């Protein structure tokens, strides 16, 4: 739904506005889980190739973990940009059409009469 | 005694003086004297030792008091912050009322056991206090359900006041 927005560069992974966003912390649970998935992928690959599960293919396991963390970091930055621009468009549209989003006045619990349903 | 007679009232004991008509010795008096000399003296000695050890290592603790947060009646609906504060205050007052009912019931039981054969006459004020606090408790807390809350208590009070006002019309 956000592909037709104004200023949308076509097939652009990380546009320059994403540079305004704070980057992922590089030690955060999403990237740590991505590295864990890469290590699990290496272990499962060893077990399916009938190698020793952990002490075989250390370079392969390192490459799996590194590639998973790298791809996860850049994809996470892209998704952070997408959610940020979604909230930016939502807030801008709300500010542009305030008559369709009126500030409703919530009364206190002294003028409203909630019906009482006795449990007995 | 950590308790006080203002909240646990007790009439003063009226024991009669012994008037032994018989010349036989009283085995109860003999056994109470022997029991004192054998049991009560070492027990009070070790208790005095424990009390002086506590006096050597004396510490204090306090009773926590909560300020009155604004009631749920001035809390706007959908404002979960003040609603949470009022709900926690209401649960606190609910627990205090439970213990108040426990105090009143314990007082009534003490009256009944003290009077014995005269409980139908001499526990009139205790039974009246129990009845009044039971009626107030039923007016504020009864039939709320398992998910009792300040909102449900307020709705019940509003319904009861509406019924009373409609009855007061005629
Ligand atoms: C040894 C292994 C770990 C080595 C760690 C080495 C790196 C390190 O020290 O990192 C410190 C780093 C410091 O954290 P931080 O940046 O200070 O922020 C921590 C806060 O608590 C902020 O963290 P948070 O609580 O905001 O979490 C972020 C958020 C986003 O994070 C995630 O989504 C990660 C979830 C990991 C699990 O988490 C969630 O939303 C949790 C979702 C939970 C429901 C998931 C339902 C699916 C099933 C269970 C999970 C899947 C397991 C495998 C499948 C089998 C299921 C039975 O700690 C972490 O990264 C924490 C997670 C580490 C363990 C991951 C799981 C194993
Ligand atoms: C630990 C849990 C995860 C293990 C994953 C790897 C699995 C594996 O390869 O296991 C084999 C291997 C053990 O094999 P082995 O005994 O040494 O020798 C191989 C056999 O000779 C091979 O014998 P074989 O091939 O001749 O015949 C055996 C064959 C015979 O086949 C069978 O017996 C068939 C069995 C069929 C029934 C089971 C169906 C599958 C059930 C899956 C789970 C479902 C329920 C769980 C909840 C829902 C999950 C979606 O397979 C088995 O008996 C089972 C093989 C797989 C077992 C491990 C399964 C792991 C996944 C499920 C549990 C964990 C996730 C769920 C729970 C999450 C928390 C709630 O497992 C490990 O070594 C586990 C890892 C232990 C070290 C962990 C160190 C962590 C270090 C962290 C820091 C460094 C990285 C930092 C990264 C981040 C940097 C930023
Ligand atoms: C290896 C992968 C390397 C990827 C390099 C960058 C590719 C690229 O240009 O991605 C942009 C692409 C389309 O972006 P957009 O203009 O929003 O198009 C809407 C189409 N759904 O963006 C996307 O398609 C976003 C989703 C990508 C998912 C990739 C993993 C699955």
């Amino acid at each position: 739904m956000m592909n037709g927005r104004p200023g949308h560069e076509p097939l652009k992974f990380l546009p320059d506005e994403a540079r305004s966003l704070p980057p992922p912390k590089l030690n955060d649970p999403r990237l740590v889980y991505m590295g864990l998935l890469g290590y699990c992928t290496g272990l499962m690959d060893n077990m399916l190739r009938m190698r020793p599960v952990m002490r075989a293919g250390l370079h392969r396991q390192l490459l799996f973990v590194t590639s998973f963390v790298f791809a996860g970091y850049f994809y996470l930055k892209r998704q952070n940009y997408l959610y940020a621009v979604k909230d930016h468009d939502m807030f801008g549209y709300i500010k542009l059409h305030p008559e369709d989003f009126p500030e409703k006045e919530k009364k206190t619990y002294a003028e409203i009469l909630e019906p009482f349903h006795p449990v007995r | 005694d950590s308790w006080d007679k203002d909240v646990y009232p007790e009439p003063p004991s009226r024991t009669p003086a012994p008037s032994p008509q018989t010349s036989l010795p009283n085995p109860i008096t003999y056994l109470t004297k022997a029991y004192d000399l054998v049991v009560d003296w070492p027990v009070t000695l070790v208790r005095e030792f424990i009390e002086r050890q506590h006096a050597k290592n004396r510490t204090y603790y306090y009773h926590r008091q909560y300020r009155r947060v604004p009631d749920i009646t001035e809390c706007k609906e959908g404002d979960v912050l003040c609603i949470y504060e009022a709900e926690m205050q209401w649960r606190r007052d609910f627990k205090v009322d439970q213990e108040i009912m426990n105090i009143i019931q314990e007082r009534l039981k003490a009256c009944q056991q003290r009077e014995g054969e005269n409980y139908q006459q001499n526990c009139a004020k205790e039974l009246e206090q129990f009845t009044k606090v039971t009626k107030a408790y039923q007016d504020r807390y009864l039939d709320l359900g398992a998910y009792y809350s300040a909102r449900k208590c307020l709705a019940k009070q509003k319904q009861r006041m509406l019924e009373e006002r409609k009855a007061a019309r005629q």
